[PDB]
């Protein structure tokens, strides 16, 4: 029942600011301090310091003096981390974590928030239907797909018939090549069910697009 | 380093696993903590482990996890290690350096569990869509599903001989039981049309499976 839920991924240019949130539930927020831990790609965990959730007083490790601010909204049981004048080397997953518990300092962790510091632009996906050429042979299974091509940054989400089609479905991990992501989802359905009945992939890229594509015979 | 961990370790499924975190002389009798890190999850507190080998385990840690010590060495033991125990294991240690708290995490040990029973991959391939060809582009889709353990290598062939321009994923869904991966070969529409065939070839724990796409087909 102790849960720490962090806000979603951020993509930011050098020089900019970012503020991420960590919402705590399942205990008395003001009873335990909140730590922050950085994990940069290809490095191990680095503790950043912590904030005393009663007194409001933060303590920063020397590496994180100057442009990092821990703050609280204690009424919403939420800790915040703001990083200012973002640097390439700030690219990392940031975790919040709270203590225990017999001088335990990292008993419970958030899931982490990726902050990418980059000049790469946000790029919405091109979505294509992956469909066999006509209705298939009698008494077969048909595999349909959507190709979600060339987007940045992650993630996209995919559903089929608005979530109502789930039995067919496999949504594969994104692949990065050049500066962009590609992903595919597939759904396998009985030859008697499609194309007589409509099947549509629904693709969202939370920067800020939603693409629906009805799969029809090519 | 204050904490030394080898970056990787492997163990036979169902055998005993033993991980070493070595403290430097100045911290040779310190208690350490063990954490488990898996993708898409909060990092997990695993145990506190004393110089004498006494330890307490965290919430939701199965009884197969144990700890012991010898001099500056701290060991995490996993009896009958299971596929779900694949993870990065990280040791940590706190201290006071002038009235100021310091905390130091090891670089982590990535643990793989070998000798698991194998399920061979299922492949699904899609040719370029009509829509994408009209844009003069052709992305060949290879979706790889229902396999265990983790980890496949994939190669594309053009006319039964190999090629490079098409990368893919890391190979996971550590939930369910099986894993998924995919690969995309990014071609022009002229390159698509001007070969007899293309082939997605997947190797999994030394067995390979393959499926082809033919431009003549559509």
């Amino acid at each position: 029942q102790i849960q720490l839920v962090q806000s979603g991924p951020e993509l930011k240019k050098p020089g900019e600011t970012v503020k991420i949130s960590c919402k705590a539930s399942g205990y008395t927020f003001t009873t335990y301090g909140m730590s922050w831990v950085k994990q940069a790609p290809g490095k191990g965990f680095e503790w950043m310091g912590w904030i005393n959730t009663y007194s409001g007083v933060p303590t920063y490790v020397d590496d994180f003096k100057g442009r990092f601010a821990f703050s609280l909204e204690t009424s919403a049981s939420t800790a915040y981390l703001q990083i200012n004048n973002l640097k390439n080397e700030d690219t990392a997953v940031y975790f919040c974590a709270r203590g225990g518990n017999n001088f335990l300092w990292f008993a419970y962790w958030g899931q982490g928030t990726l902050v990418t510091v980059s000049a790469a632009k946000t790029t919405p996906p091109s979505v294509y239907p992956l469909a066999p050429g006509s209705a298939a042979q009698t008494n077969s299974m048909v595999t349909l797909g959507c190709l979600v091509k060339g987007y940045f940054p992650e993630p996209v989400t995919v559903t089929w018939n608005s979530g109502s089609l789930s039995s067919g479905v496999h949504t594969f991990p994104a692949v990065l090549q050049s500066d962009l992501y590609t992903l595919s989802s597939s759904v396998t359905v009985p030859s008697s069910t499609w194309p007589s009945q409509t099947v549509t992939c629904n693709v969202a890229h939370p920067a800020s697009s939603t693409k629906v594509d009805k799969k029809i015979v090519p | 380093l204050v904490l030394t961990q080898s970056s990787s370790a492997s163990f036979s499924l169902g055998a005993s696993a033993k991980l070493t975190c070595t403290l430097n002389s100045q911290h040779s009798t310190y208690t350490i903590e063990w954490y488990q890190q898996q993708p898409l999850k909060p990092p997990k507190y695993v145990m506190e482990l004393k110089k004498d080998g006494s330890h307490s385990t965290g919430d939701g840690i199965p009884d197969r996890f144990s700890g012991s010590s010898s001099g500056a060495d701290r060991y995490l033991l996993i009896s009958n290690i299971q596929p779900e125990d694949e993870a990065i294991y990280i040791c940590g240690v706190g201290d006071t350096i002038k009235e100021q708290f310091v905390y130091v995490f090891g670089g982590g040990t990535k643990v793989t569990v070998l000798g698991q029973p194998k399920s061979t991959p299922t492949l699904t391939v899609f040719p370029p869509s009509s829509e994408e060809l009209k844009e003069n582009k052709a992305t060949l889709v290879c979706l790889i599903s229902n396999f265990s353990p983790s980890g496949v290598t994939v190669a594309w062939k053009a006319n039964g001989t190999p090629i490079t321009q098409g990368v893919d994923t890391s190979n996971p869904t550590k939930k369910g039981n099986k894993f998924m991966a995919s690969s995309f070969l990014h071609l022009t529409s002229d390159q698509w049309r001007s070969h007899q065939s293309f082939t997605c070839q997947v190797t999994h724990e030394g067995d390979t499976v393959e499926k082809s796409l033919s431009p003549a087909l559509r």
